[PDB]
């Protein structure tokens, strides 16, 4: 099989900066068999150029593709926000069809502080015997970010659950959503529930908290 | 436009067999090539299947890992194609894209998410999370199986200012949030509504953000 090889698997790029993305296949591939997608997190792959160099409909101009044999690239003359997404080259010159790893491509921005929202277990998880409390840290630039919990002054680092979503088409920024859950004996034992950030923004910490009186 | 309606996704045990179909239209499916491609988190693309055109052999391809075990076909007097997977492993799991070639253009289907587990499905538990010119509001979707779900807000018509996280997996179950940022003026004065799609369970659940 063809392995075809896509290094960096990211790579970040300033507004108006030309970015490239190589392709490095194992053997020769026909030019004519050599494509790229694009792929945006909750979307399926868009072919973006067919035949290495010809643009699909809809790409806008500052796009391009070049390359032959065993080396292809695409190109991004002015990089802009809606740039940023996943890129595959993929290969159907020799069966089997093959894809690159893919490049995660990100855009920079001026530098944003985490907007913190802590939320306390809901009713209904309370009748069940559980208890989450649920922490968004939304639109921050850049992706580094830290969060930590607190219940009563003390640090906590068991039953919590983080997740992060990719960069934003329209503003640039990045999010995260923290959930700690404790039993509901466990939660009813303590009082102060406190979710604090950690971002290249301050110095100290942003910090949210709640108390269960 | 042309559409592909993936289906036959969901949940099976290891060494099952399971059949994806992808119902086709807005073009002409006798000319096209149809193929499967599969992806993953760990694996990440991969092309699975393919066939070909009466006009150029009808011939059907197949990727290594699944020789022998997948079947490929088409029904073009109903603009149909199908996979058939027999005796079907964890790697299998992933969200399988069903699409058509037309000269060198293709296109891709929403995809069918297909889960190769013991595991027992279960559906989702929705709590609202409810709480200053901007508020936000969310809904904790916890304690599902399998993937996927989907999230919504007033029925889509609430789509500026969202955050639905990926689903976290522990205990064979997962757990997501998804957030919403509206103006102070409209909240609680206008409603706001989280919808969450589980089709594995074949559930849907609304809950209202209401104060505290």
């Amino acid at each position: 099989q063809i392995v075809l090889t896509q290094s960096p698997a990211i790579m970040s790029a300033f507004p108006g900066e030309r970015v490239t993305l190589t392709c490095s296949a194992s053997s020769s591939v026909r030019s004519s068999y050599l494509c790229w997608y694009q792929q945006k997190p909750g979307s399926s792959p868009k072919l973006w150029i067919y035949s290495t160099s010809n643009l699909a409909s809809g790409v806008p101009a500052r796009f391009s593709g070049s390359g032959s044999g065993t080396s292809y690239s695409l190109t991004i003359s002015s990089m802009e926000a809606e740039d940023a997404a996943s890129y595959f080259c993929h290969q159907w010159s020799s069966y089997p069809r093959t894809f690159g790893g893919g490049t995660k491509l990100e855009i920079k921005r001026a530098d944003a502080a985490p907007t913190v929202s802590i939320f306390p277990p809901s009713s209904e998880q309370l009748t069940s015997g559980g208890a989450s409390v649920v922490c968004f840290l939304n639109n921050f630039y850049p992706k580094d970010i830290n969060v930590k919990w607190k219940i009563d002054g003390s640090e906590r680092q068991n039953g919590v659950l983080n997740s992060w979503t990719d960069q934003d088409s329209k503003d640039s920024t990045y999010s995260m959503s923290s959930t700690l859950t404790l039993t509901k004996d466990e939660y009813e034992r303590h009082n102060s529930y406190t979710c604090e950030a950690t971002h290249k923004t301050s110095t100290s910490p942003i910090v949210k908290s709640f108390n269960r009186n | 436009e042309v559409k592909l309606e993936e289906s036959g996704g969901g949940l099976v045990q290891p060494g099952g067999s399971m059949k994806l179909s992808c119902a086709a239209s807005g073009f002409i499916f006798s000319d096209a090539w149809m193929d499967w491609v599969r992806q993953s988190p760990e694996r990440g693309l991969e092309w699975v299947a393919e066939i070909r055109s009466k006009a150029n052999g009808l011939a059907p391809y197949y990727a290594e890992s699944v020789k022998g075990r997948f079947t490929i076909s088409r029904d073009d007097s109903k603009s149909s194609v199908y996979l058939q997977m027999n005796n079907l492993r964890s790697e299998d799991t992933g969200i399988y894209y069903c699409t058509s070639t037309l000269y060198y253009f293709d296109y891709w289907g929403q995809g069918t998410t297909l889960t190769v587990s013991s595991a027992k499905t279960t559906p989702p538990s929705v709590y609202p999370l409810a709480p200053n010119s901007m508020v936000t509001l969310g809904c904790l979707v916890k304690g599902y199986f399998p993937e996927p779900v989907t999230v919504t807000w007033n029925s889509g018509s609430l789509s500026s200012g969202v955050h639905t996280f990926p689903a976290v997996l522990q205990s064979d179950l997962y757990t997501l949030s998804s957030s919403v940022t509206v103006p102070s003026s409209t909240w609680p004065s206008e409603t706001v509504t989280c919808n969450v799609a589980h089709p594995a369970s074949s559930t849907k659940v609304d809950k209202k953000i209401v104060p505290r």
